[PDB]
């Protein structure tokens, strides 16, 4: 006899068995490079040029210097609020460096190291934290609700997980175009618990999206570790419930991070099938700058970061030494000291940019609200902070 | 039945439903990046709106999704963020909720949001929307004001089928996500003459289908059918003049039109199937005793559904049917 | 090295290996006797006593029986809406029987049979489809919404999953309160696709809950095929993600229901752990009422039944024969129509009900409606249907 | 600062966080079926109104869930369905709308659509709200609109410490399930005496903080505090007395009271920070409207923020502050 069922394709079983889930023994972390950053496995050796891992290396602390500068800044009252990057700058540019330049990406929030691989000015990142008017959001948004248009970075919103769905979208738009392209879409393991999640995924696979889903797994969800998450083999575990391939890689090592980002590009594209890359990391700093992470919990910023890792293997490679990591700590300093102040002194954009963009053209009831503001402010202007504002 | 139903070139006569496939024809026909998806819509839809579509335009372009409305429109807001139009169906208008984060915190505030680098302007989604005689809880429902408090979207509702064609195919066409309810009691009700070509009808452009004198009374969806005769009712036994207007649009909506209407009549009462409570019928009313004032000759009148959720067997005495108009109209008539 | 992270428990992996989903060979289909009523394993046989089993028979046959006759009272117009159990009969009466009369059920709306089994009266299930005045629903949902507080059978809404959540939060209520009690909770593979699945799934691992889920995958979501519906190896699959002990089972076998039920309860009452149970079936009958579902598509209802199945299963023990099937036909008949002629003669509830239960207490905004419409009804009443409605 | 803050036994200082905790300790000590949940509760919450509540209770009654707000709201109404009592905590309100569905389609509808068969009264949502001067689009929220219009759910805002408290006992014991919004703002800022044991604050029951005879000034949230100094600036520039009234309760709300206050002064003015169309003060305008139409001497006033989405940059211009207000109360006192 053979099962009949269109729900599934299976043999039938004659003994009463639960299948059990595998947790103490789960997916294992792919690694290119050890600790030391020593390559372990000659044939996973990616073998980058020189100037892409320089550009990799650069990438990463220039993110982590703005981030110090930043992070000051907000504890100084200067900018209302602010994320780091800390422990993260890994999965960022290793990915980031696997895509084409075209390829469009969605986000959560700590992935401002792609747009710092994609050359994203100093200015802009430190004009949307100000919300000046450099800034192309229009200061409308919280500090770090980064965009580019022109760099393929869809602007950043708070709502966890929406993003991913809304990924899938684009990605099938993008399988009609026929273009060579893949959408990418980061998201933590604390996100992957929105119905959106389960959206996003399940559609992915039933309409075969070019789509690689990329989670960052750092631990912890602000306060809430990842046994009070799930219980499952973490969140790469899920990928194949969905029929999504999937692979889960050591976050602190951009090789490995690089390697699997740039084969599930490549069978995405060609393929027309999504990709669950889970990167294992740890999240070094506080969850944001109103959050004091040692409330409820230094191994990983000492003995497993991705910055000194990358940074001991372009030792062994004669590629950089402690002359050159001086002179670009200081050039790095400087370059983000110059946007920062540049960045502070301009004015915030006119008051006007508060009625626009609302619908693409202005509702005569909303430009009704624009005069009545317009008039308000003859008259009692001198009680707002007028002189800040452009005119 | 609560209600009784009543230039552009060639014509056909069609139903609701037969004006909806029309409309997503033409669509698809003159726009190669459009696409229409949702529960069910690949063998025509469970109210037949799209029947014959995927067989025309193929697969890839007419398909089921999985079950998850949030899923669905999550998926439209990206096909639109890539500049592809995406007409997304909630299969009711009831169960719409379960997107309604993507819909308030997402679509709406795309535009807005990034600056304009970024928008989902092409995103519609379309949904059976109304009072069906026997839809109890969930198949019934009249969700715009839940809608009609969120900057940033645009929620429409039609009266007849040549008004949902124009409709639709201006709401498909708008650069701004768009909420086009249909009354589904209507689409195998209502049945008149259609242009088979592609024309527009004007968003936020209420229409004023019966001048009058006396009092001004407002509606949208079926509800408009249910006031016309009570302009019949009050016109024969109490001599009153009544200036009949279909809304049309919910936001962003006809302001002046009403008032203009209110500022001649001085009376006025709006209906609506939705419960009383915090319904559109509010914002309407507020707003024209702000505008209109000095006009005002009685207190503005909401003959409204009750403050209940939408009954099953008890419908026939929730709903704001003519008789209840009537009563309201003639003791405001008599202020 | 050992692998540090917080998220996950795994070893590292040196080459890069995506994980691929088993489909084409899925979880096997647990089954207890086949298509001719005849045990296959003896070590499984459940050894139900006779009593027991013909109830099974009787309640499947009974449901059966009353949803032909409420089928065409609404194709007459009789009753506005309706939904039949056709093919899913066993998944029904087999799982119910397994369970403890007080355990808790949260259903979809194709589960009329576990009330059945739980000798639900037939004047109340008719009660509700014709929403008269001994609807203790008071008319207000659509037909086949059951509900009895007797039975522990929470109130069957219409919109899609919302109860699996819900179902999880009843467990853990009970999980605290220590009564020996589990929760079921039953919906369809179509269901399966909303957020609050995966909420509902992942809330009961983390937050560790004595539910059993039981999805019925009967291969169709209305028009909807699964291979629109999921990609993965169906539902089952998903459980090991969320770290739930999964199994699948032939869904027209009862005893194989039934077994795998009464595991699982023994289990998640005793660990406090979720248990998902995937039953393959097929949806004999049209969607509903308003639905003809030869428009997207006789093996299943002639050669893959479970009453057809129970029955020859009845035959081989000597307990049941033609004569008894035929009483049994005739007295069925008859119960069934006792209860719809008692039902369409009943008057409807006092239109008053459309206001109570709102809030608990009756609002006094609300009660003015009540007001208004006691007067519009002194004058206009005339004009609405109030002879059929009780007073 | 856009605002200024100002019988039951032995009461202690409170800032508003602190009178929640006080409250939420009052009910885990005398409801033992009582638990607290959602993201990030059990170290004490991100706004610190959890502290100590775990250790003192346990970890199975004070407990993080994963994070999923539709699945916290569904979670507790299945707690409430077996007659425990279950808070859930939803971190900013404008993370409320992926819950939407299960609060409008079910928690609202759960009793009346089972006959009263099953029921989730004993289920309270709490959650941050309002704007904070830089939360911009989804850290500043007030959905309170949103909610008025779903008849079933009951949605109650507290101005201060000791009216938090009392309210959110209320809430918590109410058999109807509940949406309590807790204007962050204040959290720290509002500090005032507070009974240390239970107290009780009526729902749907505003208060008249302040007796006038000129005009009525409603408002809610930190928003009363706004009024209250229009208030001051009223009387000390234009002699004008003004009566200004918490509304407190959203819905059901307290119609009465309001009316009977403008019965009296004949000129009311609404405010809410929420925007304009679709917002709360439309329910109440038109409603005074239909019963004080006789006695209301100008148009129905109301300040709100615009309609557009929350700013970042922009508050100060976006909120409906003290001068905006006072300049309307202006217009309409001569009107
Ligand atoms: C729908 C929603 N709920 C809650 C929040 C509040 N919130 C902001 S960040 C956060 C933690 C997310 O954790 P994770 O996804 O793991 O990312 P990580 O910060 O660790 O990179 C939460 C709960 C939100 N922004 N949106
Ligand atoms: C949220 C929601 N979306 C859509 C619907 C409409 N609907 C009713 S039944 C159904 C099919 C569900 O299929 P399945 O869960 O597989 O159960 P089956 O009917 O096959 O037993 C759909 C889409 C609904 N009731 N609720
Ligand atoms: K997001
Ligand atoms: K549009
Ligand atoms: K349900
Ligand atoms: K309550
Ligand atoms: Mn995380
Ligand atoms: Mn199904």
């Amino acid at each position: 006899d053979k099962p009949q069922f269109p729900g599934a394709s299976a043999e039938f079983i004659d003994k009463l068995e639960f299948i059990q889930p595998n947790v103490i023994s789960g997916i294992p972390i792919y690694r290119v490079m050890d600790r030391q950053g020593q390559i372990i496995n000659p044939s996973e050796d990616p073998h980058l040029p020189k100037e892409k891992v320089l550009k990799l290396y650069k990438s990463m602390t220039l993110l982590n210097t703005m981030d110090r500068i930043l992070y000051e800044s907000q504890r100084q009252g200067r900018i209302s609020f602010y994320m780091t990057n800390y422990g993260e700058e890994g999965t960022h540019v290793g990915s980031a460096a696997a895509l084409d330049n075209t390829d469009l990406v969605f986000g959560q929030y700590r992935e401002a190291g792609v747009l710092m691989y994609r050359d994203y000015p100093l200015e802009l990142f430190m004009a949307q934290c100000y919300g000046n008017i450099s800034d192309l959001g229009k200061g409308r948004q919280m500090p770090v609700h980064y965009g580019c248009k022109e760099r393929h970075f869809v602007t950043i919103s708070s709502p966890l997980a929406t993003q991913i769905p809304q990924a899938v979208g684009a990605a099938y738009a993008a399988k009609r175009a026929n273009a060579n392209r893949v959408v990418i879409c980061y998201f933590g393991e604390g996100a992957a618990s929105e119905g959106d999640a389960h959206a996003g995924f399940n559609f992915a696979a039933t309409l075969e999206c070019p789509i690689i889903f990329f989670c960052r797994n750092n631990g912890y969800a602000i306060s809430t570790p990842t046994s009070e998450q799930y219980r499952g083999d973490g969140i790469a575990a899920r990928g194949p419930g969905y029929g999504i391939m999937s692979i889960r890689v050591d976050g602190n090592d951009v090789f490995a991070v690089y390697n699997a980002t740039k084969e599930a590009r490549r069978r995405a594209v060609a393929e027309n099938q999504p990709f669950l890359i889970e990167a294992m990391t740890y999240r070094i700093g506080h969850h944001s700058t109103s959050d004091d992470s040692s409330a409820y919990r230094n191994y990983w910023d000492k003995q497993d970061h991705p910055i000194s890792r990358l940074r001991h293997y372009l030792l062994s490679q004669g590629w950089w030494d402690e002359e050159q990591e001086k002179a670009w700590r200081k050039q790095s300093r400087r370059k983000v000291m110059e946007a920062f102040e540049q960045a502070e002194r301009k004015p915030k954009p006119n008051p006007n940019l508060l009625f626009s963009d609302v619908y693409q053209e202005m509702p005569a009831q909303l430009r009704k609200q624009q005069e009545s503001l317009a008039r308000h402010l003859q008259t009692y202007g001198e009680h707002y902070p007028l002189d800040h504002f452009d005119k | 039945a609560h209600f009784t139903f009543q230039e552009y070139g060639q014509t056909q006569k069609m139903n609701l439903f037969q004006s909806v496939t029309s409309a997503l024809d033409n669509s698809l026909a003159k726009d190669p990046t459009a696409v229409i998806f949702g529960e069910d819509v690949a063998f025509g839809g469970v109210f037949r709106c799209t029947v014959g579509l995927r067989d025309k335009y193929g697969k890839d372009r007419v398909f089921n999704t999985p079950l998850c409305e949030q899923g669905i429109v999550g998926f439209g807001i990206g096909i639109a963020v890539t500049g592809a139009t995406a007409i997304a169906e909630i299969q009711f208008a009831d169960y719409i909720f379960p997107a309604f984060d993507q819909i308030v915190n997402e679509a709406a505030k795309y535009r807005y949001r990034s600056g304009d680098l970024f928008n989902c302007g092409s995103l519609t989604i379309r949904s059976p929307w109304g009072c069906v005689g026997h839809g109890a809880l969930y198949a019934s429902q009249s969700p715009e004001a839940f809608f009609a408090h969120c900057p940033g979207i645009k929620v429409v509702i039609p009266r007849s089928p040549f008004q949902a064609k124009g409709l639709l195919l201006s709401c498909i066409e708008d650069k701004n996500p768009c909420i086009f309810f249909e009354p589904k009691i209507l689409y195998r009700a209502a049945a008149e003459e259609v242009p088979i070509e592609p024309y527009n009808i004007p968003l936020s452009q209420a229409e004023v289908i019966q001048e009058g004198s006396d009092v001004t009374l407002v509606a949208w969806g079926t509800q408009v059918h249910v006031i016309r005769e009570v302009a019949s009712m009050a016109k024969e036994k109490l001599g009153v003049s009544c200036e009949v207007i279909d809304l049309r649009t919910i936001i962003p909506w006809d302001v002046d039109t009403i008032c203009k209407s209110v500022i001649k009549t001085g009376r006025l009462l709006i209906s609506h199937e939705a419960p009383l409570t915090g319904g559109f019928a509010s914002e309407i009313s507020s707003t024209v005793q702000e505008e209109c004032f000095l006009n005002l000759e009685a207190p503005i009148s909401r003959v409204c559904g009750y403050d209940t959720p939408f009954p099953h067997i008890f419908e026939p005495f929730y709903i704001p049917d003519k008789w209840k108009c009537y009563d309201a109209l003639r003791k405001m008539i008599n202020y």
